[PDB]
RNA sequence: CCCGUCGCUCCUACCGAUUGAAUGGUCCGGUGAAGUGUUCGGAUCGCGGCGACGGACGUCGCG
RNA sequence: CCGGCAUCGCGCUCCUAGCCCGGCAUCGUUACUUUGAAGAAAUUAGAGUGCUCAAAGCAAGCCAUCGCUCUGGAUACAUUAGCAUGGGAUAACAUCAUAGGA
RNA sequence: UACCUGGUUGAUCCUGCCAGUAGUCAUAUGCUUGUCUCAAAGAUUAAGCCAUGCAUGUGCAAGUAUGAACCAAUUUGAACUGUGAAACUGCGAAUGGCUCAUUAAAUCAGUUAUAGUUUGUUUGAUGGUACGUGCUACUCGGAUAACCGUAGUAAUUCUAGAGCUAAUACGUGCAACAAACCCCGACUUCUGGGAGGGGCGCAUUUAUUAGAUAAAUCCGAUGAUUCAUGAUAACUCGACGGAUCGCACGGCCUUCGUGCCGGCGACGCAUCAUUCAAAUUUCUGCCCUAUCAACUUUCGAUGGUAGGAUAGGGGCCUACCAUGGUGGUGACGGGUGACGGAGAAUUAGGGUUCGAUUCCGGAGAGGGAGCCUGAGAAACGGCUAC
C-alpha cells in the first residue's frame, strides 16, 4: 500500500498475513492482526500506532526495538532526515571557581516512529534503545507541540 | 588484557577481609564458585586468618588435602574456594560447626551453631521459570538450581534447604512485615523488619526497614535477605543481634566496661 | 615492591622568619631551661601543639 | 584483516579520528560466501569465537520450503534466482542470500496436495469444505514451480530455507517481475 | 638637565635574490611482498570392488 | 521545635485501608534546598592500642601473666553528573479571552 | 602564624615592579658525615642500541612402561609387580613483570545498558531412540614416538630413510521403553467410532500455531517482548549422546563357573543456570590556541531499505535511495617537553601548580602489516612478510 514504496516488500516479522482462520480478537500479532506493544514506564501507545499501516522495524510500539536505559527530555532541533530527528538538550553547567553557571547543550539523534508528527521546536521525550545507526541510540516516545 | 586475570593484589582485595597492607604483595584471589568473590570469604582466610588454625599458606593446603574442612555438606579441598553468606563450615575432626553471618560493621563472622542447625541453610531465590520440557526450576543467589519447586515460590523469596535431602523444606514469602538482614551497602549486617517497599518502574526497588530498637533505615531490594516469618527469625544471630549503634554508644560501652575491670 | 606502602611524615617546620631577636631569645630560653639539644626539639613540640589546636578549633567551630 | 571497529570512521562532526590502537581480533570480519546455486553442494565449516562453528555454504542445490496457509514444509530443489532487492548483479550471478526470490520445483508440494475407502472419503469430504487455493498459486502449479523467498542465512547456517509467497507478498513480487 | 644624526666595540632579532637546504608526515596515481578466503590442480595414500582374473595390473570405491 | 486539625481544605475504584475514619497514586516542567541509597583500597582526617619514644604498624591485652580467655581490625570527607525523598520562599521556561473550559 | 622588609627622593605620600624571606613524597650539584629505624633509585635526553647469564614449565593411587633401568627377585603359569628416567597425551604459557611512544569526548572517572553478545574453568541441576521393517542394544582398526640403526650439513631443540610397540592420541562402531502425541491408512459399520500396520532422542535451520479476563469455570515472568516455554511440519551429509582409569572387597548361586551383583572415586561429552570476565554501550565531565570560521560529503560524510560479515548491536561493509550531520554554548585544525584516574605540593578561606612511577583502566613490545593455535592473542621470552 502506502508503505510498500521500497525495492522489497516490507512486512512485520512473525505475523502471518495470508492466514486461513483469521479473526479480529485473538491478540496483537495473532491471526494476521498487526502487532503492537506497550513500551512500559508509564507511556501510552499512540492510537495512530495501534491502527496504523506504516511498517517500521525501529518503531518502539510496532517494531523490534526495546526501550531501556535512560529517559531524556528535550526539544526538537532538526527534522530533515528520514525517520530520525536531532534533539537539543539544554542544561546548566556549574563553574566551581566562580560559583556560577553557564548554559550548555547536547545534540542527541533519536529515531521517530511514523506514528508521531514533529515540527521544529516541539518538546520531545526520548528513551534509550540499542544502537540503531551510527549515532542513534534513542527513540521518541512522546511529542508535545 | 588478553584474557582473564589470575592475581589479586593486596590493596585491591575486599576491605572486609581486613588484610594488612604490608603483609605481602598479593591476596588470595577467590576462585570462581557459588559467590561473587567480592562478597565471599575464601577458605585461606577462614583457616589461617580468623581461626588461626594455620600459620602460613602451605599449612592451609596441608589441612585441606586431608579432607577435614567441609563446606555446606561436601568436602572442598580448593584453597581459595569462595565460601559466602549463610554457608556452613564444619570440621568433624573437631566436631565444630559455623554459620557464616555478617556483623554490624559489615564483615563476615563465623557464628558457631549446633549440629541440629547445620544440616540446613536458607537461600534466596533469584528467579523462577520453565526449562526444557516445560519443567519449572528456581535459581538461588548462590548457584543452586532446584527443579520442581513449590508453585508459590516467586523471585526474591527465601527457602530453607536441608543439606541432607538437598530439597526444599519450607519457605518465606518476601513481603512487608518480615525480618530481613541486609547484605550490601553501608547497612550490611543490620537486621530489621520490612516496613515499606516503594516500586519505581525501570529502576531498583527500595525497601524501608525498622530495627527492633527503633532505628529506621532503608536499602534497595537486591541487598535485603529475609531471615524469618514474622518478627521471629529462623536462625541464630551473632554477638550483637544485628543492631547497629553510633560510635558514641560503643564509646560508652568501652568506658562502662572499663569500670568493672 | 611492597614496603613502598609504609607511611612516614614530617614532625617539625622551620620558622618563616630566620633571624628575629625576640623569637630567638624566647626559643633559647626554653632550649636552656629544659635542657634541649637543639631548636628542632622545640619546633616539633610546637608543631604537635599546633595540630592539637587546629583540631580543637575545628570542633569548637561546630555546634 | 577485514574489521568491524569504528576507528576508521569519521566522527559525527566530520572530524578525522586518530589511531590510538591496533586492530583487535575480536573485531574481525571475513569475506562473504556468495552461495552459488549449483548442483555440486559444498558447505565448509568455520571455527569462530568460543570454539563454536558456523557453516559457510559455498554451493547449495536443494532447500526446505514452507507453505504457510497449508501448514506443510517440504524439501525441494531450487531452479533459479529471479529477483534480489539489494543488487540485480546478485540475480545475474545466481547468488543465494536471505530475502532472495527463487523458483522451486514444487512437485513435493503438489503430491502433498494430491492427498487432502469409506473412512478415507469421509475425511476428504470433511476437508474440501474450506478449500480455497487462490488462483495465483494454482497458475504457478500448472506452470510447475512456485515463487519462494529465502528466510535463512546460507553463509551463516549453511542452508537454504524459506517459504512460498502468498497473498499481498506474492502479488507484489509478481508485479515487480513484470 | 637634556634630544637626535654621524663614527667606533659587542649583542639580538627581521627582510632577503638564490625554483636556497635538510627533514617528517599527508593526499592523489602506480607498483606491490606476505598471509586469509576461494576456483582448479593432483605428486602419493587409503576397502586396494572387480573380472573370481595371475606381489602385479587396470577398469574403482569413494575418501 | 514539630506533628495533628479546624476557617470559606477540585475527587477517587485499585497498594497501604480506623474502632461511618487520617495520610491516594498519572490530566505544567526545571533550577534550588533537605534526607537517603550506591559509592574500591591505599592516601587524607580520625577512634583504639607504651613498636622502649617517634616516624610507624594493625596490633594486642589478660591469664594462676599453666592445656586459654577477652578481642580489635571504628568512623568520616568525597565537587560535578546520575537515582530516590520532603519543601515550594527565591528564580527560570511553558501559558484562560476563539471558553475548543470544568 | 589570615605577617612582611631593602631599593626611584634633598626630604614626603603613592603607583609599581625588582631583591629578600618560607616550603616541595623536587631534580641536580658542592662541602661534610658518628649511632638507630625507615626506603626512592636509567622516568625526563635516546619507545636509542644491546655481549653474556637467567626470567615457563608441569605427575597423581587414579591416560600410556616388557621400548633401555634401579629395586624386589618367580616355586620359571601369571607379573615388567614396588619405584621410575625418557617419550606420546593433556594442561599452562592470553596471568605476572616493564614502559608511557601514539592517543585531547579519544582513553579515563562516576553513572548506565545488553530485551545486542561471547565466556576454558568453578558451583548446582540436567541427559533414552545411534536404528530395530522404533515390538527393550547388533563389533573391535592401523600407526607413531621413547627405543634400535644407516646418514647428510660448517652449522641449530636443522633434517631424511628403515625395524619395533601403546592410549583418555587418532579413526570406526551396539543402543533405554508405554512411543507418549502427529500424520498415513487394508478392513469394520455409518462412524463423534473401532481400526491391523510403516515412518517422530539431543542439537541445527525454517515455517505455522499456543502461550489465558473486565466488574453483574483464565493457569509462569518483566517497567516493557511475536518472552520463558509447549505443539506441529520438515531439514542437516550432526560438534553429541563413556570401547577410559584407581583403589576397595563382599552379600548371595543360576551352569555354584573373578559365578548374579553392587559401592566409593578419577577423567571426559553436551545443555541450562551460576561464578570468573570481556566486548560493545548511555548521561555528564578535560589543558593552551581565532595570527584556526567554516568542516564532512564523488571514494561513508548524516539518515532509510534489503543484505553480507561478526559472538552480537551498528555505514562495520555492499547495492539502491534521500540530503543531510557539526559549528561564537567554539565545530574543524594546531600545540602539548599530554596516557586518564585514585592522588601530590602548598594550603586562613577561595585558590595555584603537578600527577613517567608500585592501586585501577588503557596502550606497546625496533616501525608498520598479516596471521595460526586456542575458551581467551591480532601474542611478540609465537609465526610470516616488508
Ligand atoms: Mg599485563
Ligand atoms: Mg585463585
Ligand atoms: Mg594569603
Ligand atoms: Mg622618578
Ligand atoms: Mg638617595
Ligand atoms: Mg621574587
Ligand atoms: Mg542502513
Ligand atoms: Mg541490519
Ligand atoms: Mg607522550
Ligand atoms: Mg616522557
Ligand atoms: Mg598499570
Ligand atoms: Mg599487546
Ligand atoms: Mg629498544
Ligand atoms: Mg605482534
Amino acid at each position: 500500500m502506502a508503505e510498500q514504496t521500497e525495492k522489497s516488500f516490507l512486512k512485520q516479522p512473525k505475523v502471518f498475513l495470508s492466514t486461513k482462520k483469521a479473526d479480529k480478537a485473538k491478540r496483537p500479532g495473532k491471526a494476521g492482526n498487526r502487532f503492537w506493544k506497550s513500551v512500559g514506564l508509564g507511556f501510552k501507545t499512540p492510537r495512530e500506532a495501534i491502527d496504523g499501516t506504516y511498517i517500521d522495524k525501529k518503531c518502539p510500539f510496532t517494531g523490534t526495538v526495546a526501550i531501556r536505559g535512560r529517559i531524556i527530555a528535550g526539544t526538537c532541533h532538526s527534522a530533515k532526515m528520514n525517520r530520525t530527528i536531532i534533539v537539543r538538550r539544554n542544561y546548566l553547567h556549574f563553574v566551581k571557581k566562580y560559583q556560577r553557571y553557564e548554559k550548555r547543550h547536547s545534540n542527541i539523534p533519536a529515531h521517530i516512529s511514523p506514528c508521531f508528527r514533529v515540527k521544529e521546536g516541539d518538546h520531545v521525550i526520548i528513551g534509550q534503545c540499542r544502537p540503531l545507526s551510527k549515532t542513534v541510540r534513542f527513540n521518541v516516545l512522546k511529542v508535545v507541540p | 588484557a588478553r584474557g582473564l586475570k589470575k592475581h589479586l593484589k593486596r590493596l585491591n582485595a575486599p576491605s572486609h577481609w581486613m588484610l594488612d597492607k604490608l603483609g605481602g604483595a598479593f591476596a588470595p584471589k577467590p576462585s570462581s564458585g557459588p559467590h561473587k568473590a567480592r562478597e565471599c570469604l575464601p577458605l585461606i582466610l577462614i583457616l589461617r586468618n580468623r581461626l588461626k588454625y594455620a600459620l602460613t599458606y602451605r599449612e592451609v593446603q596441608s589441612i585441606l588435602m586431608q579432607r577435614h574442612i567441609m563446606v555446606d555438606g561436601k568436602v572442598r579441598t580448593d584453597k581459595t574456594y569462595p565460601a559466602g553468606f549463610m554457608d556452613i563450615i564444619s570440621i568433624p575432626k573437631t566436631g565444630e560447626n559455623y554459620r557464616l553471618l555478617y556483623d554490624t560493621k559489615g564483615r563476615f563472622r563465623l557464628h558457631s551453631v549446633r549440629d541440629e542447625d547445620a544440616k540446613f541453610k536458607l537461600c534466596k531465590v533469584r528467579s523462577v521459570q520453565f526449562g526444557q520440557k516445560g519443567i519449572p526450576y528456581l535459581n538461588t543467589y548462590d548457584g543452586r538450581t532446584i527443579r520442581y519447586p513449590d508453585p508459590l515460590i516467586k523471585a526474591n523469596d527465601t527457602i530453607k534447604l536441608d543439606l541432607e535431602t538437598n530439597k526444599i523444606v519450607d519457605f518465606i514469602k518476601f513481603d512487608v512485615g518480615n525480618v530481613v538482614m541486609v547484605t550490601g551497602g553501608r547497612n550490611t549486617g543490620r537486621v530489621g523488619v520490612i516496613k515499606n517497599r516503594e516500586k519505581h518502574k525501570g529502576t531498583f526497588e527500595t525497601i524501608h526497614v525498622e530495627d527492633a530498637q527503633g532505628h529506621q533505615f532503608a536499602t534497595r531490594l537486591g541487598n535485603v535477605f529475609t531471615i524469618g516469618k514474622g518478627t521471629k527469625p529462623w536462625v541464630s544471630l551473632p554477638k550483637g543481634k544485628g543492631i547497629k549503634l553510633t560510635i558514641i554508644e560503643e564509646q560508652r560501652k568501652r568506658d562502662a566496661a572499663a569500670q568493672a575491670a | 615492591h611492597v614496603n613502598f606502602y609504609r607511611n612516614y611524615g614530617k614532625t617539625f617546620k622551620k620558622p618563616r622568619r630566620p633571624y628575629e631577636k625576640e623569637r630567638l631569645d624566647a626559643e633559647l630560653k626554653l632550649v636552656g631551661e629544659y635542657g634541649l639539644r637543639c631548636k628542632r626539639e622545640l619546633w616539633r613540640v610546637q608543631y604537635a601543639l599546633s595540630r592539637i589546636r587546629n583540631a580543637a578549633r575545628h570542633l569548637l567551630t561546630l555546634d | 584483516g577485514i574489521s568491524r571497529d569504528s576507528m576508521h570512521k569519521r566522527r559525527a562532526t566530520g572530524g578525522k579520528q586518530k589511531a590510538w590502537r591496533k586492530k583487535r581480533k575480536y573485531e574481525l570480519g571475513r569475506q562473504p560466501a556468495n552461495t552459488k546455486l549449483s548442483s555440486n553442494k559444498t558447505v565448509r565449516r568455520v571455527r569462530v569465537r568460543g570454539g563454536n562453528v558456523k557453516w559457510r555454504a559455498l554451493r547449495l542445490d536443494t532447500g526446505n520450503f514452507s507453505w504457510g496457509s497449508e501448514a506443510v514444509t517440504r524439501k525441494t530443489r531450487l531452479l533459479d534466482v529471479v529477483y534480489n532487492s539489494s543488487n540485480n548483479e546478485l540475480v545475474r550471478t545466481q547468488t543465494l542470500v536471505k530475502n532472495a526470490i527463487v523458483q522451486v520445483d514444487a512437485a513435493p508440494f503438489k503430491q502433498w496436495y494430491l492427498t487432502h475407502s469409506n473412512n478415507v472419503q469421509r475425511k476428504l469430504e470433511k476437508r474440501q469444505q474450506g478449500r480455497t487455493l487462490d488462483s495465483h498459486i494454482e497458475e504457478q502449479f500448472s506452470g510447475g514451480r512456485l515463487l519462494a523467498c529465502i528466510s535463512s542465512r546460507p553463509g551463516q547456517c549453511g542452508r537454504a530455507d524459506g517459504y512460498i509467497l502468498e497473498g499481498k507478498e506474492l502479488e507484489f513480487y509478481m508485479r515487480k517481475l513484470q
